[PDB]
RNA sequence: AGCACAGUCUUAACGAUGGAUGUCUUGGUUCCUACAGCGAUGAAGGCCGCAGCAAAAUGCGAUACGCAAUGAAAAUUGCAGUGACUGAAUCAUCAGAAUGCUGAAUGUAAACUACACCAAUUCCCUGGGAAUAGUGGUACUCCUACAGAAA
RNA sequence: UUGUGUUGAAGCGAAAUACGUGAGUUUUCGUGGAACAUCUCCCUAGUGCAGAUCUUGGUGGAAGUAGCAACUAUUCAAAUGAGAACUUUGAAGACUGAAGUGGAGAAGGGUUUCUUGUCAACUGUGAUUGAACAAGAGUUAGCCGCUCCUAAGGGAUAGCU
RNA sequence: ACGGACCAAGGAGUCUAGCAAAUGUGCAAGUGUAUAUGAUUCUUUAAACAUUUUACGCAUAAUUAAUG
RNA sequence: UAAAGCUAAAUAUAUGUAGGAGACCGAUAGCAAACAAGUACCGUGAGGGAAAGAUGAAAUAGUACUCAGGAAUGAGCAAU
RNA sequence: GAUGUUAGGAGGGCAAAUCCGCCGAAUUUAAGCAUAUAAUUAAGCGGAAGAAAAGAAAAUAACUAUGAUUCC
């Protein structure tokens, strides 16, 4: 029953070795219970759990590498890029909705909307 | 009709059930208006809301 | 029908699986059951 | 004489009409044109209609697993950005 | 009360009482401390652990005291180690006391609840 | 040990099937307020699966009644077994990873788990060593930029 | 406004030298196990039932009555089990008379298939049987078919509305 | 002549707009404060309170197709 | 001063979600659905579409023991 | 204009209470019924937002004139 932690610094090799023997040690628990026995099938639900963490941790790392091998480059593949909603992607860039000619940024700037206060 | 009362005028021969709507909501919304509006003069440096006419 | 298709079989599997009745033990802490003669799956 | 409109008639029933509808589900897809009568699998809309209260509603969304949807609920008061993660100990 | 946010109708709120998560449970599990640990710890109440003595005072039982030996959050219950009683079959087992009829006398300190103790002190 | 015509009806007391009346309510209804789209980055819906002993419903997607991480933080227990003296047993939040087959379904059809064609493909190590017949792509319309042909 | 409530309220059954003229009110006994009224004045309403071939739910007489009728027909001994006209074995007499209650198959049904236990309900009679219930088990293809080609035809592509 | 085998529960002149009449009330040649405005009201408060020296409806005067 | 174009507020919500309320209903009522509900079920289909809440403070007090019967179940001096 | 498994991007369907266009009835009333009325409604088809649509006069008055649009 080992932890997330302590295999959060494992070599890639190392941690796909753990995962396969830990997959056939599931696997011949598998055949225990499928035979006439009845008695090891507690450490059946602790074996998939341990299966499940070393997968995460596994696919993090991979995640993580394969990120940092496509730095900046703004030709992030698409799941690699943002997953906002359909309109938020295709919505108008704060700063294209703010843009505007220089004949109303010189009138404003000339004129611009200002505070005061009656006697 | 029977006998002597005003002539019947009554224009909701057609479907209204469809578009009756009573305000309830009038002294809450009296009451959101003022806190919208105070907040707006609240945000804005003391500077009155109003404009001349 | 002996001849039957591939997804016919596998739902005719499943329908037999939700023919197994209530366990026990779990009773110690059904109604929706079907007959093969009685009622007919349709599908 | 022997087949009449009754039982006769009735004990003739062999090869149905309406199937799977891969789409639906439902057991109204009918074979010998090759169109369902709840969405119309050939098609592309979902045939829908509005005098039909129940064949709105006992349909409508909401009543399925809803995996994307209701996981993408209760992200807006969050607001957060995505690709971040809550601060370690 | 004077709230608007929190919502005060019977139904809305002993619904949530009854599904409550074991988490929530876990304030509610609480009881009355002792008059002697009130004023040595300047707390009031604090809720009950598997290994406490406690002291029964309501009820049927209101004699005895000794040390829990199990809650259970799903029946509201905590079970006291003497005051046990005989079945039908002749299987003993420990009667369940709601802990609004308890009072801790002796409370395990601990890690956790060191820095409870803190946050009420 | 003996006495009662029977049957029909009526009245009282004691009981049988039935579940109103009376009382309860994790339910509903109405009204008020606040926010508001989802989707070729694979939608809603549907099939197929998932537990030690596991049918439904809830939940979950080959990491399959839950993984990681944050906070709360000691039980879960029907039997079994799992837990420390707290990134662990159990809760709430959930942004990280995953998210089968489908489905507008999109290489060619469907009562097929049918058949193509192009790249062989991926992992491990930091130029090699393995593995797998397994993996991606190929719908129609349209816009910008590119190419070689026409007149 | 002002009380009753675990020394048992609401309800309900029987009833009252009880009151009214009458809707009804008020009481005693039994059962009951948690709320109840205001008639001090008033405000409000999804408010008072015998019916509508009213609706929902339950119960009668009719009645232990009609009836349990086609497909010729069963009898004995034993086992089984507490139980046997309708389970099993043997003897005997018959029938179905190859257009068969015989073998294979199609559409349809979808585990009814086999084994071991099995009688709560069903098998309109009994029932140890079972197409019932419970627990397990069972469908092996280069050659049997599908997958292939084409028909009356369907759908779709270009254009056209 | 038609419905009623039996029992328990449910079961039907209600609501809205407008007018008129009858009654009670306030005010009275005026009346109503509408939308809406302000407030150390802001559990109950979706109610009560309040409205700088022509807003309107209805009434004060009728009549004719109509200039009036 | 038409035959070109843009724009927040004052406004609507029998949808979805999340909160809060009530001179509303109280299990034939209230949404069809207080419970395993758009489930069982019916129709080849468009579609139609229900019935079912309350032991008890605690079942961690859910009927142990004896006798009779095959068992159901029954009786006790036995027992919650 | 063609051609492109050319590089880079978009559209398709679900969901509708409020909203936006088209098409488009009858039941009914008129005590009959054909104009009319139900109704520029129901049904159908197609399209978005958190609000939309409308909006800066080819306006209204006729007066000592007002002055985009929307809503009570």
């Amino acid at each position: 029953n080992v932890k997330a932690y302590e295999l959060r610094t494992l070599k890639k090799k190392e941690l796909l070795d753990k995962l396969d023997e830990l997959k056939k040690e599931l696997s011949g628990l598998r055949i225990s219970k499928a035979l006439g026995n009845s008695a090891k099938n507690s450490k059946i639900h602790g074996v998939r759990k341990n299966v499940a963490r070393v997968l995460t941790v596994y696919n993090q790392k991979r995640k993580m590498e394969l990120r940092q091998l496509y730095k900046n480059k703004k030709f992030k593949p698409y799941n690699l890029r943002k997953k906002l909603t359909k309109n938020k992607r295709l919505q108008l860039s704060p700063k294209q909705k703010a843009a505007m000619t220089l004949r109303q940024k010189k009138k404003v700037q000339n004129f611009p909307q200002r505070k005061y206060l009656v006697v | 009709v029977a006998h002597n009362n005003v002539l019947p005028n009554v224009h909701l021969h057609k479907w209204w059930q469809r578009h009756v709507r009573v305000n309830f909501s009038k002294n809450i919304k009296k009451k959101k208006r003022r806190l919208l509006r105070e907040k707006r003069r609240k945000a804005n440096g003391g500077t009155p809301i109003e404009k001349l006419h | 029908g002996s001849i039957k298709r591939f997804r016919l079989k596998q739902r005719l599997g499943k329908c037999r699986r939700q023919n197994r009745p209530v366990p026990h033990w779990y009773r110690l802490k059904n109604t929706k059951r079907r007959h093969w003669r009685r009622t007919k799956l349709g599908l | 004489g022997k087949a009449g409109k009754g039982t006769g008639s009735f004990g003739k029933r062999n090869g149905k009409t309406h199937f799977l509808c891969l789409r639906c589900g439902k057991r109204s897809y009918h074979l010998q044109k090759k169109k369902c009568a709840s969405c119309g699998y050939p098609s592309a809309k979902k045939r829908r209609f509005n005098w039909s209260v129940k064949a709105k509603r006992r349909n409508t969304t909401g009543t399925g697993r809803c995996r994307y949807i209701k996981t993408l609920r209760r992200k807006l008061k969050n607001k957060f950005t995505e690709g971040s993660t809550p601060k370690p100990k | 009360k004077f709230n608007k946010q929190k919502s005060s109708s019977r139904r809305k709120m002993r619904k949530a009482h009854f599904t409550a998560p074991a988490g929530l449970r876990r304030k509610i599990m609480s009881s009355k401390l002792s008059k002697e640990l009130r004023l040595k710890y300047k707390t009031r109440s604090l809720p009950v652990r598997k290994d406490d003595e406690v002291l029964i005072c309501r009820g049927h039982n209101h004699g005895r005291e000794g040390k829990v030996v199990k809650i259970n959050r799903k029946r509201y219950k905590i079970y006291v180690e003497r005051v046990t009683r005989e079945k039908v079959n002749g299987e003993s087992t420990f009667i369940g006391i709601h802990p609004s009829n308890v009072v801790l006398t002796k409370l395990k300190v601990d890690k956790n609840r060191k820095k409870i103790l803190d946050r009420k002190a």
